[PDB]
């Protein structure tokens, strides 16, 4: 388990509204929140809080830099026959989709793409050549306990779970890719018909297969905002996610954790959590909420 | 000039039901109808009747229905009694959003129907429960909107802080924290009443093994009477709201003054010096805690009955000689003393007797924050596991609003402690 | 504010029939006629359980469902047979089942609409509908399979209001079918998803109470129903009677169920068979007196709700009620504050001068789910009698999908014996 935080810069709208930037990342593992506060007598002061992560990225960090220290180290895990998961977590507008899917739009500039790029590079390496693996991709979203295939026109799928308890998503479409350009075509397609704005869970998968068997799988997840009572399903999934990840380094189930169940139960499984933060003073309470959730996640490492 | 009373939800309703009855007895208004000064609270309607300037709202009939039943039935207008069929369910999220929305427009409009026959209104006195369905939810929403329709006009809340024994609900602490957050930037001054403190006073004093609501309310009635009184009689103590609060709250952070009632003694004369002496006694407070610990940043003495200042003075002198004065650094030594010659009338079949003279003492101490802690702990500890949160997310609330609210209570508890020397 | 009562499948029908005639005499109601009894209270909230028709008459807001006539005509020519509204009965005629599938798909679906369309009449007649409560068995099928269906179809037409059930979970002793575990598991899954509160009346527990502590040799379905029937009156008292609480039944839910997964209550009664107070509590908190085969010891209580009955001083009750969660203060989860609430009402039940009943959301209930999942995976292992369902249209993996959901429920309850 690896936990990171990424601060996005203030955008045009926020700068125009003269939003104050209350986030500092003085080192590669330290993030500071300059929380505005008032004493009882109305005196203004700062309660500067400190959080430490495996990696803390500032507003000047590009997606490639973020990718290098988060999902990149997990690709090898699937070639070694494991199951990896990378989650983008945070408030609405914090940068989750921008990081995983591309800037906004541009698939190539996102983690899904970059990860794919390294998967093709590794499979062609001598240590793996003799694996004779085939690369497959899937893209689906979870909305109100329902699974929808984004590569099969939002087709609603069924999720079943025997007694042995493994889960299976009936009908999910797996597409064969042999080139990064292939993957970029499936990402554009999927993102084009996704339910920008959260409301769902996005999950783009990269599977490795050899002979009827699954060699390894990497599930990249673009979570829904963490901050119409569907927020109950979102909060239950996030609560469920936390306990599943913590159970990895040692419920009250939800769809998300049910579908990704097999990626937390194995002994050869790794995960990375990236906490996105919007730097504005107006989002300070949302930030603290994101950071404290993150603390408890890494708390199991 | 004028003055609207609003009672929302069971506790709110029943409390007011009992202090609108002490009001009548004080001003001698035979339930039926008739008998300025008395005008601060009543509107001389028809060529007989006297009727209150109040509005009662609950999200189920039940409570209000008993009002349109027992005598006093005639006392109000049918309109000032709003009722709502579907219950609040016991969760702010319902009262503030789901079930409230539906009745807010009808209440909001009627209270404005009341304020319309008031040449220069003053503000609203609002009575509601802390935890409790619509007491927390609807109240919060009312206040938000009252602030929109009535800019200046002050808002004085009379809140009921919940206590384990006079039965609460498991989720109570959530509700309390929740309302007190939204509601805080919109009230001017609020009077908290600990149900444990009143249950307590009814035991040590009235000597009731099983204190009823109807038993508690009667006592609360009295505390409230003594609080308003000043601005009902009229030329006496705390005249025209404003100068009431300008006296207790030094900081915008809505400060909740601590109330202490004088001599409570069962039916079936106490010295002026003695009742004052009983005012600086923890066992007689309105919110269980103790100021021999914290500090005072504004003291108030509100007497009623036969009293000359000559004594009130010598009682204060000796009340400081062998006592825990403990006044705070940057603030005089208050003691805005107010005497209201009009004697303390009590309910006829009541449990308390007529008394020659009674005191009130409203103090804004830092030790009142000891109650903001007792609540946070309960909340914090349940929230540690999303204990019941899902019922709120269910009506359409954000898990964030739970953080964002406790987040303020963390802050308030800081401010309170920060005022110390 | 007002509740309708669905009652389906041989067990359910019999169980509820005793419930009805038991509360009816509590309120003082004749086989048809109205009031008769020097009491006055009764009538306040008689509203809640009785839609009242022509002239005096009281007629309960009850819907009767089954997939074979017999059981229904057992009621009609029985206790308070004349009391229920005639076209409120919904006959089945065709094969019963005693196989879930039949009741939740084939012979079930067949009826559903004709019942749903009668609950729809009762509901829309209600001045302000509170929710539904249904009685049925989890084993067998004409109510464990149609029932779980009926409810799957009530939510959808009524997401709004809440779903309440009294479900008899079956055992290896005192059972008519080898398949019960299949029928049971198949429903448990359904209940978890579409109900707000479910009371577990374990028949294993039930039998134990009659013979293990009541000298009653051959336990009829009779003196056994007498237990459930008395328990059910105890559990509803506060919503049908005074002016202490009022009981939104939603308030009851919001307050008893901390976690979404509808948590199942194990009930318990005070005196029994067909009382000092300290003597009454000591008993109402005893395993030997729970309505479900469990033992709160092997597990903590999430929240507890107790309701006394009869002329007695609360001064003593509040005192004893504190004295239980003290001599046993380790068994009450400490992460939920005042998690044990007690209500007292002063109108004595049948016989009994004093009485108490108990509702408990306890992680020990885990024990019960585990033991039915024990005979399930113990049969579905080498696919047992399974071909009886395969045949009615079901899929093989709809069994694993149920089993899997169910074990989680165990793996969750066992997760909350935390700190
Ligand atoms: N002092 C006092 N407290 C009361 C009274 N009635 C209820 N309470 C308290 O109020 C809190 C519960 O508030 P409720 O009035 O029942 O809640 P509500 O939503 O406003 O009313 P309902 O719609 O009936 O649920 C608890 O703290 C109770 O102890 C009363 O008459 N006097
Ligand atoms: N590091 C970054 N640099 C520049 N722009 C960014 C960055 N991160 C996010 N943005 C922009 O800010 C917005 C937030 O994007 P995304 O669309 O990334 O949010 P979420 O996905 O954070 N939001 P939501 O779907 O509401 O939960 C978009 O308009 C992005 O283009
Ligand atoms: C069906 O009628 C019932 C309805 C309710 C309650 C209950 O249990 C005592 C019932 O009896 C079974 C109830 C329950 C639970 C609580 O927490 C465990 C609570 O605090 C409170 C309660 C009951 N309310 C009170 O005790 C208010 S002072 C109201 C909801
Ligand atoms: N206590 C109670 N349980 C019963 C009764 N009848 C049956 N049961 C239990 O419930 C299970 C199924 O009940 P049954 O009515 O035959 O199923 P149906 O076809 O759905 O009506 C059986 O396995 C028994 O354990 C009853 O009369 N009272
Ligand atoms: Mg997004
Ligand atoms: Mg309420």
């Amino acid at each position: 388990i690896c936990v990171c935080v990424r601060k996005r810069p203030l955008n045009k709208q926020e700068l125009a509204k003269k939003e104050i930037d209350v986030i500092s990342v003085p080192s590669k593992c330290l993030l500071l929140v300059h929380e505005p506060k008032l004493k009882v007598d109305l005196t203004k002061y700062l309660e500067n809080q400190a959080f430490c992560f495996d990696f803390a990225f500032d507003e000047t960090a590009s997606n490639e830099v973020v990718y290098r220290f988060t999902a990149r180290p997990l690709v090898q895990t699937i070639f070694e026959g494991g199951k990896a998961t990378c989650f983008a977590y945070g408030q609405t507008g914090s940068g989750k989709t921008h990081t995983m899917g591309g800037d906004l739009q541009n698939a190539s500039k996102g983690i899904y793409a970059m990860a794919s790029r390294d998967v093709f590079l590794l499979k062609n390496q001598p240590r793996y050549r003799n694996l004779n693996l085939e690369v497959y991709v899937t893209f689906f979203e979870i909305y109100n306990g329902k699974v929808f295939d984004l590569l099969n026109k939002k087709a609603k799928l069924r999720v079943l779970e025997d007694s042995r308890q493994q889960v299976q998503v009936v009908g999910l479409q797996e597409y064969l890719v042999t080139c990064a350009d292939d993957v970029i075509k499936m990402i554009n397609m999927g993102s084009a018909c996704r339910t920008n704005s959260s409301r769902s869970h996005a999950c783009f998968q990269i599977l490795l297969r050899t002979k009827g068997r699954l060699h390894g799988k990497f599930s990249l997840v673009d979570l829904a905002g963490n901050e119409r009572m569907e927020g109950a399903e979102i909060n239950k999934s996030l609560l469920a996610l936390k306990e599943c990840i913590r159970a990895l380094g040692q419920f009250r189930e939800s769809k998300l954790t049910q579908v990704l169940r097999d990626s937390f139960i194995g002994e050869n499984s790794r995960t990375c959590m990236i906490a996105m933060i919007s730097p504005g003073i107006s989002s300070c309470e949302y930030t603290l909420n994101t950071l404290r959730y993150a603390d408890r996640v890494k708390e199991l490492s | 000039r004028e003055c609207i009373s609003i009672h929302v939800g069971q506790a709110g309703v029943q409390i007011g039901n009992a202090c609108w009855e002490l009001y009548c007895l004080e001003h001698g208004i035979q339930p039926d109808g008739q008998m300025d000064s008395f005008n601060t609270f009543f509107s001389e309607t028809g060529a007989g009747k006297h009727v209150p300037r109040a509005v009662f709202v609950d999200l189920e009939p039940t409570v209000i229905d008993e009002v349109r039943t027992g005598t006093y039935r005639q006392l109000f207008h049918p309109e000032q009694l709003i009722t709502g069929k579907e219950d609040a369910a016991n969760n702010y999220a319902r009262g503030h959003y789901t079930i409230g929305k539906e009745i807010i427009d009808l209440v909001l409009d009627r209270i404005r129907k009341l304020a319309d026959q008031c040449t220069g209104l003053q503000g609203f006195s609002v009575f509601h429960s802390f935890g409790g369905g619509t007491g927390s939810g609807f109240t919060s929403l009312l206040m938000e909107r009252l602030s929109v329709d009535y800019g200046k006009k002050s808002k004085l809340e009379f809140s009921i802080y919940p206590a384990p024994q006079v039965s609460t609900a498991v989720v109570e602490p959530y509700n309390s924290i929740l309302t007190t957050h939204t509601t805080l930037e919109h009230s001017d001054c609020a009077f908290m009443v600990d149900n444990e403190a009143i249950y307590d006073i009814c035991r040590r004093n009235l000597d009731i093994e099983r204190p009823t609501y109807t038993n508690l309310n009667r006592l609360i009635g009295q505390i409230v009477s003594s609080i308003t009184a000043s601005l009902r009689f009229d030329g006496a103590l705390n005249v025209d709201l404003t100068e009431f609060q300008t006296n207790l709250v030094p900081y915008p952070r809505i400060h909740f003054p601590l109330a202490t009632y004088a001599p409570v003694i069962s039916a079936e004369q106490l010295s002026v010096a003695e009742i004052t002496n009983a005012c600086f006694e923890p066992a007689n407070q309105m919110v269980k805690c103790d100021p021999r610990h914290g500090k005072y940043m504004a003291c108030c003495l509100l007497y009623r009955g036969d009293v000359v200042p000559k004594d009130v003075n010598a009682a204060i002198a000796t009340i400081k000689t062998k006592r825990t004065i403990q006044f705070v650094d940057w603030c005089p030594t208050g003691f805005k003393v107010g005497i209201n010659y009009e004697p303390p009338t009590v309910v006829p079949g009541g449990d308390l007797a007529k008394v020659q003279r009674a005191v009130c003492m409203l103090s804004n101490t830092t030790a009142i924050a000891e109650a903001w802690a007792r609540l946070d702990h309960k909340f914090d500890l349940m929230y540690a596991k999303r204990a019941f949160v899902h019922w709120y997310v269910g009506e359409g609330m954000e898990e964030g609003e739970f953080s964002e609210a406790r987040e303020d209570m963390a802050a308030l508890e800081k401010d309170y402690e920060e005022v110390g020397v | 504010r007002e509740i309708v009562h669905i009652q389906a499948g041989q067990c359910g029908n019999q169980i509820g029939a005793k419930f009805w005639e038991v509360i009816s005499d509590e309120h003082g109601i004749d086989p048809t006629g109205s009031y008769h009894g020097d009491s006055d209270l009764q009538l306040e909230r008689i509203n809640v359980y009785y839609n009242e028709a022509a002239g005096n008459k009281y007629v309960p807001r009850a819907i009767l469902v089954d997939l074979e006539p017999g059981t229904m005509d057992s009621v009609r020519s029985g206790p308070f047979g004349q009391i229920f509204r005639p076209d409120n009965f919904v006959f089945g005629q065709s094969g019963a089942g005693n196989n879930w599938a039949k009741g939740h798909y084939t012979e079930g679906a067949e009826l559903v609409d004709s019942v749903l369309d009668v609950v729809r009449k009762e509901s829309e007649s209600c001045d302000c509908l509170q929710g539904f409560q249904l009685t049925h068995s989890l084993g067998g099928g004409t109510g464990s399979g149609m029932g779980t269906l009926l409810i799957s179809k009530i939510r959808e037409e009524y997401p709004d209001r809440i779903m309440n059930t009294f479900s008899v979970v079956p055992s290896p002793k005192v059972s008519d079918t080898v398949v019960e575990p299949y029928n049971a598991t198949l429903s448990v899954h359904q209940l978890v998803e579409n109900t707000d509160e479910t009371y577990c009346i374990d028949n294993e527990a039930l039998y134990d109470i009659c013979f293990r502590t009541l000298k009653l040799t051959t336990p009829t379905y009779g003196d056994l129903n007498h237990l459930v029937s008395a328990t059910m009156s105890g559990v509803t008292t506060c919503l049908r009677f005074p002016g202490q609480l009022n009981a939104d039944l939603r308030k009851l839910a919001v307050n008893m169920v901390p976690f979404p997964r509808l948590h199942f209550f194990m009930p318990g009664f005070a005196p029994l068979t067909s009382l000092t107070v300290p003597e009454l509590t000591q008993q109402m908190f005893d395993a030997k007196n729970m309505m479900a085969a469990c033992d709160p010891r092997h597990g903590r209580y999430l929240t507890v709700a107790a309701v006394f009955r009869g002329r007695m001083s609360m001064k003593e009750v509040d005192e004893q009620m504190l004295n239980v969660q003290n001599k046993n203060s380790s068994y009450f989860v400490e992460w939920i504050p005042n998690n044990v609430k007690t209500a007292v009402c002063d109108i004595p039940p049948r016989g009994l001068k004093m009485s108490a009943t108990f509702i408990g959301n306890s992680t020990a209930i885990q024990e019960l789910f585990k033991r039915i999942s024990e005979q399930f995976t113990a049969m579905f292992r080498r696919k047992a009698f399974l071909h009886w369902y395969t045949g009615e249209g079901m899929d093989e993996m709809e069994f694993t999908e149920a089993e899997s959901n169910m074990n989680d429920l165990v793996s969750e309850y066992q997760q909350y014996q935390d700190a």
